[PDB]
Formats: C-alpha cells, sequence, structure tokens
C-alpha cells in the first residue's frame, strides 16, 4: 500500500542554484557542479558551488598537509612497499614525543616531531575552519549557531591533543594519529584513570549522545510524517504556523504530556547535541590533572 | 575539590537550560485553555517568556510571539460528554468542515516567497526551465482513488523552485477544472497515479485555489487537511 | 487544559482495539486501549521492581538491581528471588514499550498523520530486545542479559565488553558508533541551521531556506535540503541502533573470541601475507 517520503518517487531539475548574495563576494564562489541523480533519491541532486577565499585556502592546504604529513610516516613504516601500506593500514601509527620530552619541540622527527608537525598542520586547519563557519553565515546575514556549535566539538578536541597535554606537562599525553592506535589509546585511558564509567560527565556525554540519537530519531521521523503538510518548511511555519506544527505537537503532547514548537525543538537539537562535547570535553580535562581516579574519586561523592 | 565544584555547577546550569528552553517552547499555543476557550486554572509551573519578534522578508511584516491566541475560523464540534477530556463530534462533515484529521490552519492567505520576493511554489509549466530529471513522470497518467475508480488525470506538476523538488500534482476533474494533491499522499506507479486517502467522488471535494498558478499557505492547508482527512473519514469506502 | 489550537484535533476515532471505548484523555494525555495497557504494565513492573528492592533489602535507587537467573537455569523459570522477579518484569517492560508504540499508532491516526514515529521507537524496542531476549536465548541462558540497576547495567557492560578484550574492535560496533557520532554532528549542524535563519543577525529579517541551502554550500559544497536532513536524521540514528543490535547479537554467538583477532583475516590475505616491513612483518 502506502507511500512514505524516505525516497523520492519523482526528481526534478532546473537551472542550477548559485545561491542568495547578500553580502557574499561571488568572485570567490565555485561553479555548479554535477548533478547527482543518485543523491536526488534523498534529498537534493546538486552538488556545488562552494566559496574558497584566502581562509577557505588556508585550511585545506593545511588540512592536507595534516593528512599528508601522516601518510609519509606510513609509507615509511611501510618500508615504501605498496602492499605492506594497504595490508597494515589500520596499524600503522603517528604517535607523540615520549615523556622524556615534556612540553618541547625537541624531538626528532622519528620519534615525535613529525606528530608535532602534523599537529601543527591540524590545529591551522580547524581553526580557520572555525572561522569559516563563522563569516560565511556573516556574509549571509544569519546568526552564528553553526561557529558556537562547532566549537563544543573543537573543545573536546583541544582538550584531548592541547590542553589537557599542557596541563599534564607533556606531550605524550596525546592522541595518535591512528586507526588502531587511536582506539588503544582510548581503552587504555579509561583504564589509566579507573574506568571513565566512575566520571560523572562521561555519563553525561553518554546521555547527550544516547539522546541526541532519539531527539533526531524524533524530530525527523515527526517532520516526516507531517510532511504531508509540509511539515519541513520549518522557516515558514516558525513565522505562520500550520496543521503541520500543530499536529506534531499534538503528537507529543498526547504521547507525553508536553510538547515543543517548531522554533523550540531546534534549540533542543542544538543544546542536545553540544551537550555531548561540553561535558566530554570537562570529564577529560579534569581525567589526570584534578582527578587520577574516579573510581576512588567516586567514593567520596567527590 | 574542582571536580565536585564542576559537576555541582553543572545540574545547576543545566536546570536553568531545561528552563529556558521549556518555555522558549511556549512561545505558541499558551495560556492554556479549557475546552470552551476560555484561559485553563491551571498553566503549569513555568511563566510565558517575554515576547521576541521575528522580523519578515519581503514586508510582511513581524510576529510577536507570544501572543494573543486564537483559531480564526469557526469549529463545528460539539461536546459528547459532560465533563472535560472526551472527544469532540462533528456538528456536519467533518471533511467539508475541516475538523479532525481534516483540519486546516488559518495561516495567511498568500503564497510562501522565495529569497528574491518570488513564489516558491509554482506549476512546473510556468517554471523555466524545470522539467523531470528521474523517476516516472506522472504527467499524463490517471488518478485512482481507494473506490478502484478514476477520478482525473495528472496534468502537471507543481514545483518548489528554490529547493527543486515536487510537492502536489495538479489533476483534472470529470468537469474540468482541477486540484491539487500533495506529492506525499499519492503512489505513481508505471500506469496510474494511485490515492489512497481519498475516493474518487472525494476529488470535487478537495479545496480549490482562486489562482491557477500560484498557491497560498492558507490554500496549502486546506488541501493537505482535506486529503489527510480522507484516511479517517473515507475508509467506509476503501477497500482491499 | 488544551493548547489554544487543540481543540479541532480531539475527535473521536482512530482507535485499533475497542472503539470508542478508551477514546479519551486525562489532562494532555491520550489514553486509548493501550495506554491502559501500558499503565498496567508499568505499574505491575513498577510493583515487581518495589518489591524486587524489598528482597535486596535497600530503597535506595543508586543500590536498587535486579538480577536475571543465574547461568545454571538456562533458559528455564527461576524462582522470584534468584531472577523469577527479572523475568516478569522483562515481560512488563516489552509489553508497556510495544504498547507504547501501538498507542503512538493511535494517536498518529486520529492526526491523520504517517507512522514514521512508532516505527522508529520499535527500533529502540528491538535493540532492547536484543540484549534481554534474542541474544540470551541464542547463547542458552537468561544470565546473559543485563541487569536493571542504574550502576550494575554499566557494571554489565565492561564485563560484558571485556569478554572480548577491547570491544571497540568488534567492526559492527564500530560502524554504529560512526552513525552515533555523525548523527550527532548532523543534529548539532541542523539545530544551528535552522537558528541561524530565524534567528539572524540584530534588525535583519528572517532568513529563508535558500539561505541555509547558500550556507551549506558556500560552507561544504553541498547541502542536503531540508526534506533531505530531516531523512538523515532519521536513517543516521536508526542504523546507529541497527548495528548496535547487530554488534551485539553476534557476540557470543558467531564471534567469541577476542575482536581485536578477528582483522588478521585481512592481514593474512595470501597476496600479501608473508612479505616482510610494516607492523605485521
Ligand atoms: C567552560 C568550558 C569551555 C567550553 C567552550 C565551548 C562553548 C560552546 C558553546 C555552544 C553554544 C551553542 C548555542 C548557540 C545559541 O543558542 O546562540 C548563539 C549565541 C549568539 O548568537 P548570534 O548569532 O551571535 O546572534 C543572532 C541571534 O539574535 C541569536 O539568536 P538566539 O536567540 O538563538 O541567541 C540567544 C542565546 C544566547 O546564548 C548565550 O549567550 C549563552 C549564555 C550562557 C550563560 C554557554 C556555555 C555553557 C557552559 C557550561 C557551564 C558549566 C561549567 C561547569 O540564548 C540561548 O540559547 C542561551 C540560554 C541558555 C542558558 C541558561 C542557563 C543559565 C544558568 C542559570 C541557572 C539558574 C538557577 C537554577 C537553580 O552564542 C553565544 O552567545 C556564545 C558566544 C560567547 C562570546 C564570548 C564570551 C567569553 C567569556
Ligand atoms: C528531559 C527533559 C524534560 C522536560 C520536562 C518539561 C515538562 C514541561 C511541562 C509543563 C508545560 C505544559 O504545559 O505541560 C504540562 C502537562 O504535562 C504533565 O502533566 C507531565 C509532563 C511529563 C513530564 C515528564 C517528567 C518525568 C521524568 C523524566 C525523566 C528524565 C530526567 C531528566 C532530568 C502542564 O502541566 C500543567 O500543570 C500540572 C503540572 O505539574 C499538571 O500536570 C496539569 O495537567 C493535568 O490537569 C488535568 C485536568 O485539570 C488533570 O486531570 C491531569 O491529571 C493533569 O495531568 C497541567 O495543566
Ligand atoms: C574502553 C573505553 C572507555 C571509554 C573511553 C573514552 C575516552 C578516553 C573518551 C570517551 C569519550 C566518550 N565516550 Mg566513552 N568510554 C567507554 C565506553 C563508552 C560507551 C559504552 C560503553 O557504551 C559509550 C556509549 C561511550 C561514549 C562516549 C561519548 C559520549 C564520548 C565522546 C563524544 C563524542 O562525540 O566524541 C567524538 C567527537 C569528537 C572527538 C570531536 C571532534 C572534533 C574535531 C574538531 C574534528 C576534526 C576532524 C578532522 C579535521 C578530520 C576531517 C575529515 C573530514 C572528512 C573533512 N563511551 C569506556 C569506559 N570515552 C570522549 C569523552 O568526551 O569522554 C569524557 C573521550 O575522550
Ligand atoms: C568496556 C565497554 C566497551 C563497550 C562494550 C559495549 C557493550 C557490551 C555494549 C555496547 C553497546 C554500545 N556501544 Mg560500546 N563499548 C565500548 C566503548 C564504546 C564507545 C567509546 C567512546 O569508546 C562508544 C561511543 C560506544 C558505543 C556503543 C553503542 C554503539 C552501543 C550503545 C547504544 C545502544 O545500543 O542503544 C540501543 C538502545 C537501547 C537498548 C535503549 C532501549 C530503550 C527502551 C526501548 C525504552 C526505555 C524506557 C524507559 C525505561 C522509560 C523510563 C520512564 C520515563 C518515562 C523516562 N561503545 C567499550 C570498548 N558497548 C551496546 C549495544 O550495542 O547494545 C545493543 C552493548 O550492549
Ligand atoms: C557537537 C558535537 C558534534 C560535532 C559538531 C560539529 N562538528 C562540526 C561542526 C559542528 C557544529 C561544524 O560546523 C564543522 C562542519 O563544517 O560540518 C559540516 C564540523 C566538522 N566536523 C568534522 C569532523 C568530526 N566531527 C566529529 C564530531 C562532532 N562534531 C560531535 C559529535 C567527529 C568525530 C565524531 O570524531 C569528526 C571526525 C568535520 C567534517 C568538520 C570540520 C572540518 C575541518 O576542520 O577541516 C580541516 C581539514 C581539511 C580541510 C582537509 C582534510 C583532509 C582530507 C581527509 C583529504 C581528502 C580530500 C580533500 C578534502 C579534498 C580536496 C581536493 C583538492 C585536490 C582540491
Ligand atoms: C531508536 C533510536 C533512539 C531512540 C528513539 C526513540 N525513543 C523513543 C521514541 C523514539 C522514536 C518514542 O516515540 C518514545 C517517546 O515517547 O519518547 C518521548 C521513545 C522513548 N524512549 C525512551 C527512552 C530511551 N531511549 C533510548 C534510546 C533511543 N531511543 C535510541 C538511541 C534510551 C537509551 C539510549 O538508553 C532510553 C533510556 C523513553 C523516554 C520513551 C519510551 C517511554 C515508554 O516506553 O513508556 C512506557 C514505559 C514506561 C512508562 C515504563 C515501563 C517500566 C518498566 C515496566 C519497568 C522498568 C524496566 C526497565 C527495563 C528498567 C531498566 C533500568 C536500568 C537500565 C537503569
Ligand atoms: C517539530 O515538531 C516536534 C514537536 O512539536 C513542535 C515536539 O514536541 C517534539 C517532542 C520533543 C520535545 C518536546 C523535546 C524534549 C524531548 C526529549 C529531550 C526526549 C525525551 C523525553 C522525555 C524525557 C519525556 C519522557 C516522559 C514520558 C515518556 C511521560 C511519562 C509520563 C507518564 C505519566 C506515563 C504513564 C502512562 C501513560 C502516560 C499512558 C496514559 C494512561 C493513563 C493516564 C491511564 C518533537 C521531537 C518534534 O519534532
Ligand atoms: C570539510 C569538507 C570539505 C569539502 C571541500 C571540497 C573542495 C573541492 C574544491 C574544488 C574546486 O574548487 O573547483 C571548482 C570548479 C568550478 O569552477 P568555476 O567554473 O566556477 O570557475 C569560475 C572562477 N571565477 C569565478 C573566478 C571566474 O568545479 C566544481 O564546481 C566542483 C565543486 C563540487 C564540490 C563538492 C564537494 C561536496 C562533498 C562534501 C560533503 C560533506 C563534507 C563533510
Ligand atoms: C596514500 O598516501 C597518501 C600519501 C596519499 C596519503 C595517505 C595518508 C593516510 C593513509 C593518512 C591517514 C591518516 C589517519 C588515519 C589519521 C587519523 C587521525 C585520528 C584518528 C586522529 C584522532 C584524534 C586526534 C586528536 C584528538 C588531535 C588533536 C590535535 C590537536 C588538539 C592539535 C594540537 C597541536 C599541537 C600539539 C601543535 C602545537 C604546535 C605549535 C607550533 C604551537
Ligand atoms: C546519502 C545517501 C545517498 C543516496 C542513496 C539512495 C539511492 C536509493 C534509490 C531508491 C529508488 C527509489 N525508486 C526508484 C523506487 O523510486
Ligand atoms: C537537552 C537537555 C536534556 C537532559 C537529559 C539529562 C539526563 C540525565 C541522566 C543521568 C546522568 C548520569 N550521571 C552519572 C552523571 O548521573
Ligand atoms: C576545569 C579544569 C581545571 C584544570 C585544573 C588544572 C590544575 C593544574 C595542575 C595539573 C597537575 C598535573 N601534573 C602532572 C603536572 O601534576
Ligand atoms: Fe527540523
Amino acid at each position: 500500500a502506502e507511500y512514505q517520503n524516505i525516497f523520492s518517487q519523482v526528481q526534478v531539475r532546473g537551472p542550477a542554484d548559485l545561491g542568495m548574495t547578500e553580502d557574499v563576494n561571488l568572485a570567490n564562489r565555485s561553479g555548479v557542479g554535477p548533478f547527482s541523480t543518485l543523491l536526488g533519491w534523498f534529498g537534493n541532486a546538486q552538488l556545488g558551488p562552494i566559496y574558497l577565499g584566502s581562509l577557505g585556502v588556508l585550511s585545506l592546504f593545511s588540512g592536507l598537509m595534516w593528512f599528508f604529513t601522516i601518510g609519509i610516516w606510513f609509507w615509511y613504516q611501510a618500508g615504501w612497499n605498496p602492499a605492506v601500506f594497504l595490508r597494515d593500514l589500520f596499524f600503522f601509527s603517528l604517535e607523540p614525543p615520549a615523556p622524556e620530552y615534556g612540553l618541547s619541540f625537541a624531538a626528532p622527527l622519528k620519534e615525535g616531531g613529525l606528530w608535532l608537525i602534523a599537529s601543527f598542520f591540524m590545529f591551522v586547519a580547524v581553526w580557520s575552519w572555525w572561522g569559516r563557519t563563522y563569516l560565511r553565515a556573516q556574509a549571509l546575514g544569519m546568526g552564528k549557531h553553526t561557529a558556537w556549535a562547532f566549537l563544543s566539538a573543537i573543545w573536546l578536541w583541544m582538550v584531548l591533543g592541547f590542553i589537557r597535554p599542557i596541563l599534564m606537562g607533556s606531550w605524550s599525553e596525546a592522541v595518535p594519529y591512528g586507526i588502531f592506535s587511536h582506539l588503544d589509546w582510548t581503552n587504555n585511558f579509561s583504564l589509566v584513570h579507573g574506568n571513565l564509567f566512575y566520571n560523572p560527565f562521561h555519563g553525561l556525554s553518554i546521555a547527550f549522545l544516547y539522546g541526541s540519537a532519539a531527539l533526531f530519531a524524533m524530530h525527523g521521523a515527526t517532520i516526516l510524517a507531517v510532511s504531508r503538510f509540509g511539515g519541513e518548511r520549518e522557516l515558514e511555519q516558525i513565522a505562520d504556523r500550520g496543521t503541520a506544527a500543530e499536529r506534531a505537537a499534538l503528537f507529543w503532547r498526547w504521547t507525553m504530556g508536553f510538547n515543543a514548537t517548531m522554533e523550540g525543538i531546534h534549540r533542543w537539537a542544538i543544546w542536545m547535541a553540544v551537550l555531548v562535547t561540553l561535558t566530554g570535553g570537562i570529564g577529560i580535562l579534569l581525567s589526570g590533572t584534578v582527578v587520577d581516579n574516579w573510581y576512588v574519586w567516586g567514593q567520596n561523592h567527590g | 575539590d574542582l571536580a565536585s565544584l564542576a559537576i555541582y555547577s553543572f545540574w545547576i546550569f543545566l536546570a536553568g537550560l531545561i528552563y529556558y528552553l521549556q518555555t522558549e517552547n511556549m512561545r505558541e499555543g499558551y495560556p492554556l485553555e479549557n475546552e470552551d476557550g476560555t484561559p485553563a486554572a491551571n498553566q503549569g509551573p513555568f511563566p510565558l517568556p517575554k515576547p521576541k519578534t521575528f522580523i519578515l522578508p519581503h514586508g510582511r511584516g513581524t510576529l510577536t510571539v507570544p501572543g494573543p491566541e486564537s483559531e480564526d475560523r469557526p469549529i463545528a464540534l460539539a461536546r459528547t460528554a459532560v465533563s472535560e477530556g472526551f472527544p469532540h463530534a462533528p456538528t456536519g462533515d467533518p471533511m467539508k468542515d475541516g475538523v479532525g484529521p481534516a483540519s486546516w490552519v488559518a495561516r495567511r492567505d498568500l503564497p510562501e516567497l522565495d529569497g528574491h520576493g518570488h513564489n516558491k511554489i509554482k506549476p512546473m509549466k510556468a517554471a523555466a526551465g524545470f522539467h523531470v530529471s528521474a523517476g516516472k513522470n506522472p504527467i499524463g497518467l490517471p488518478v485512482r482513488g481507494c473506490d478502484l475508480e478514476i477520478a482525473g488525470k495528472v496534468v502537471d506538476i507543481w514545483v518548489d523552485i528554490p529547493e527543486q523538488m515536487a510537492r502536489f500534482l495538479e489533476v483534472e476533474l470529470k468537469d474540468g477544472s482541477t486540484r491539487l494533491l500533495p506529492m506525499q499522499m499519492v503512489k505513481v506507479q508505471s500506469n496510474r497515479v494511485h490515492v489512497n486517502a481519498l475516493s474518487s467522488d472525494l476529488f470535487a471535494g478537495i479545496p480549490t485555489i482562486k489562482s491557477p498558478t500560484e498557491v497560498t499557505l492558507l490554500e496549502e492547508d486546506k488541501i493537505c487537511g482535506y486529503v489527510a482527512g480522507g484516511l479517517m473519514y473515507a475508509a467506509p469506502k476503501r477497500k482491499s | 487544559a488544551l493548547l489554544s489550537f487543540e481543540r479541532k484535533y480531539r475527535v473521536p476515532g482512530g482507535t485499533l482495539v475497542g472503539g470508542n471505548l478508551f477514546d479519551f484523555w486525562v489532562g494532555p494525555f491520550y489514553v486509548g486501549f493501550f495506554g491502559v495497557a501500558t499503565f498496567f504494565f508499568a505499574a505491575l513492573g513498577i510493583i515487581l521492581i518495589a518489591w524486587s528492592a524489598v528482597l535486596q533489602g535497600t530503597w535506595n535507587p543508586q543500590l536498587i538491581s535486579v538480577y536475571p537467573p543465574a547461568l545454571e537455569y538456562g533458559l528455564g523459570g527461576a524462582p522470584l528471588a534468584k531472577g523469577g522477579l527479572w523475568q516478569i518484569i522483562t515481560i512488563c517492560a516489552t509489553g508497556a514499550f510495544v504498547s507504547w508504540a501501538l498507542r503512538e499508532v493511535e494517536i498518529c491516526r486520529k492526526l491523520g498523520i504517517g507512522y514514521h514515529i512508532p516505527f522508529a521507537f520499535a527500533f529502540a524496542i528491538l535493540a532492547y530486545l536484543t540484549l534481554v531476549l534474542f541474544r540470551p536465548v541464542m547463547m542458552g541462558a537468561w544470565g546473559y542479559a543485563f541487569p536493571y540497576g542504574i550502576w550494575t547495567h554499566l557494571d554489565w557492560v565492561s564485563n560484558t565488553g571485556y569478554t572480548y578484550g577491547n570491544f571497540h574492535y568488534n567492526p559492527a560496533h564500530m560502524i554504529a558508533i560512526s552513525f552515533f557520532f555523525t548523527n550527532a554532528l548532523a543534529l548539532a549542524l541542523h539545530g544551528a541551521l535552522v537558528l541561524s535563519a530565524a534567528n539572524p543577525e540584530k534588525g535583519k529579517e528572517m532568513r529563508t531556506p535558500d539561505h541555509e541551502d547558500t550556507f551549506f554550500r558556500d560552507l561544504v559544497g553541498y547541502s542536503i535540503g531540508t526534506l533531505g536532513i530531516h531523512r538523515l536524521g532519521l536513517l543516521l540514528s536508526l542504523s546507529a541502533v541497527f548495528f548496535s543490535a547487530l554488534c551485539m547479537i553476534i557476540t557470543g554467538t558467531i564471534w567469541f573470541d577476542q575482536w581485536v583477532d578477528w582483522w588478521q583475516w585481512w592481514v593474512k590475505l595470501p597476496w600479501w601475507a608473508n612479505i616482510p616491513g610494516g607492523i605485521n612483518g
């Protein structure tokens, strides 16, 4: 029988959408890319255009220098052998300097100086990309929620690779660039601090992650169930409430006794998501700097 | 110690947040009312927040919420019981009267505009140069209702220009007029479009748009409302 | 009390069981048949949990824990105070959840909307049942299930994980985790995007979905769109749950050694298995 709106039945296309101008410098906008019919079954078919100013270029050259630096080490660990490289891909690892070196930049390339260089390029990449999330919003007249949310992610990333090591007194506390190595680090970090299940901020972090999945499932499901009334046109439902927004609200009111608004749900969503990395970064930053063992900490309720 | 303080603080912040979030979500529908329209005695422990004001593009003015609430329309329903909490019975034809799952909101009787101030939704024929890019073109197919009777034929797709997606099929009835059907309520099959929500006799009662080539938020609501309402109210003529 | 717009939606109809008998509300909450069933199952479950806490000797909510029957009982029943209660509470929980979903269906029918929400919810339920029913049954004892206590379940999660070394190496768990992380990324982006348009710079007019598309295209070269992003959240969320269930359904059943060693299938492929150099030669 009936149709569910997970995939489109019919695509339509017209001239490529170059976008709103507002205060964007159009010189820095590429041109449209291909249209992907595959993508179109699910979302939009139009690829591009993208905006590449100075920050963008910097961000992305730096991002590649990070990736190429890690990759150059991978080949070296492979003794330049293409077969070994693919075989051992998930085992290679770019490790930070040893404790010996503390926080200094003294360490030889093969003993973690290369990790410092990779880390330098990544730091430029991410912060400049951050600067980009803010500016591309500024140029369009939009609020800066995106930059503020991305900052929550950054916080966790900074805590792991930069702030915590600094406070701990050595780069060897940081995370190695490798697939398996980074999971071993993670496991070993929990063991070494008494199991992070006893870290109350870890427990929150989990609550919000799981919560993020429930909320997006609820929200997405909800919007699809009222998309036969135009529900996905969220910004106009905010400006002039229609029956989509009302049936949404009422589904939930009747189900769990309270509900949201078409705008407010997006606030629940931004905060549910950002509290994951927000609580997480704190839990981590406290670990070893202030608390050597969360079980023991927990035994004194604090 | 610092961790105690950090964690204690965080619960405090988190209660503040839940309060901001809960109150923000009372910018519509509040104050709570009794079944006759008057304000309810108990509104709960959260107050209404200080109003905020959305400036709307294209001289459409502002929206300020919270503010005076009201249906701005009649509601053909009546109580079926002597206390709060029971269903309200349609006093007429709930499809024609726009109640129940056939409900509509008195939204503004203008069209959604795009970022350029142009009508967001147009029939494909007036949208240069839109066209079906994949899937089976429904234009030309007969349209079958849940009674398994042919109710018309598809004469165009109405499309959302900026987002480039099909929003409605325009269908033509025995009498030569058309109606819009929401895209999300039809199955395009190889040799027909099937519409489970409506039996063939109810296509004439689809609210009709005042201009052949635009559609307003008010009208989209009546159309989408009427069609969905058929799920419940046309079940005596569906069928399988 | 009703929201200002609610009355017109409060009509008869939509029930799956018992016609008009239970067709009513209590304050905001719809009831229905499945609201009655949900209360019965939940109330019973809670009573028996309280009963279990008497038998355990504590009212502290952070100490209350209901364990399933020890492994010696296999899939048979067990005396109440040595696992039988956990078994009954589990039937109660399953009743309550499934009833919750069915009640959601009734609500959908009355409101004339799609069924996506309960269908989604059904994923959470199947994940619950993977842990307490499907996996224990495939493994031969109720005692492989998790206990019902705030901290004891965490204790089970660690023991269960470390029985297989570092559980990170379960490849199905890796995919799940990626979806969980990705979903939260998308939720952050979606909420921020809509809020950045609805709440532009001071003084300015609301932005439009064209602005949202434009912001994303300028940022990363692609916009999935407003239907797209809701489809995506759903997919990401449920795929995370689907692969969670799967990461556990296979664990202790088709794979029961250390997850880390699974990966040797790749390292040992004939064409490079013996080549010296690298990490594994
Ligand atoms: C054995 C392992 C330990 C454990 C050890 C740890 C450690 C260590 C940590 C966590 C952390 C977390 N744990 Mg744990 N954790 C355990 C068991 C669990 C269990 C469970 C048992 O079911 C769950 C559900 C979790 C869940 C979680 C998450 C809530 C949390 C990370 C949030 C997040 O979004 O990270 C992912 C998000 C980020 C890392 C942010 C990244 C942002 C940057 C800017 C992105 C840069 C990308 C780069 C530029 C590449 C670009 C490529 C592009 C394609 C262009 N843990 C056990 C006890 N866990 C983290 C945390 O916060 O702990 C408090 C953390 O450090
Ligand atoms: C030492 C621990 C091991 C480990 C061992 C395990 C074990 C063991 C398990 C997981 C599972 C998971 N692991 Mg692990 N895992 C580890 C480290 C991690 C890390 C990390 C950062 O290192 C992350 C991000 C994760 C992430 C995950 C998730 C993929 C998954 C949990 C989500 C889930 O299944 O929800 C699914 C959702 C549910 C089950 C909830 C269903 C809820 C029901 C339907 C309703 C509840 C109603 C309620 C009672 C209502 C109350 C009344 C009021 C109204 C509120 N693990 C380490 C390496 N991991 C679990 C998994 O996949 O389970 C299938 C699992 O069993
Ligand atoms: C709130 C917490 C959640 C979160 C939020 C979040 N993340 C965010 C944001 C937000 C709000 C952004 O705004 C920002 C973003 O732009 O998303 C679209 C971002 C972001 N989140 C990202 C990753 C990320 N987020 C993660 C997690 C999370 N993000 C949390 C769950 C994770 C996890 C879970 O580990 C990852 C891996 C990025 C997609 C983006 C930040 C991008 C960045 O900093 O770029 C620098 C690097 C490069 C520019 C290049 C990298 C090198 C490539 C691997 C090479 C491949 C090809 C190359 C790019 C093509 C070029 C070809 C040339 C020849 C032309
Ligand atoms: C499938 C994707 C995600 C998801 C989706 C999802 N959850 C959903 C929905 C959807 C679509 C709803 O429609 C439904 C809802 O109404 O939300 C408000 C819901 C819901 N998800 C909930 C919880 C929940 N979801 C979780 C996860 C997820 N939900 C997934 C990540 C988790 C995790 C991650 O741990 C929890 C705890 C509830 C708030 C709600 C279901 C409420 C419900 O079923 O009510 C009826 C039952 C009772 C009122 C109580 C029954 C009591 C039992 C009889 C006794 C208790 C037994 C229990 C086993 C004890 C366990 C205790 C210990 C583990 C501590
Ligand atoms: C095919 O071969 C080519 C040559 C094409 C390239 C192939 C490359 C390959 C295969 C690359 C693979 C890369 C991988 C697997 C990378 C994995 C990275 C992971 C998992 C990273 C995880 C965590 C990283 C964190 C937490 C990093 C945090 C970093 C910071 C906070 C930056 C800190 C900056 C520092 C210390 C430098 C400070 C320096 C100055 C000068 C102030
Ligand atoms: C990010 C997801 C990428 C899109 C992949 C989905 C392609 C599936 C196409 C479904 C076909 C639908 N059809 C032909 C019946 O209409
Ligand atoms: C958007 C806000 C939603 C709030 C969700 C709060 C869930 C709290 C769950 C308990 C946390 C665990 N612990 C150990 C820190 O107590
Ligand atoms: C909320 C974050 C608070 C961080 C507190 C920082 C204290 C600095 C002392 C760290 C001691 C670690 N070490 C190894 C140097 O002894
Ligand atoms: Fe949304």
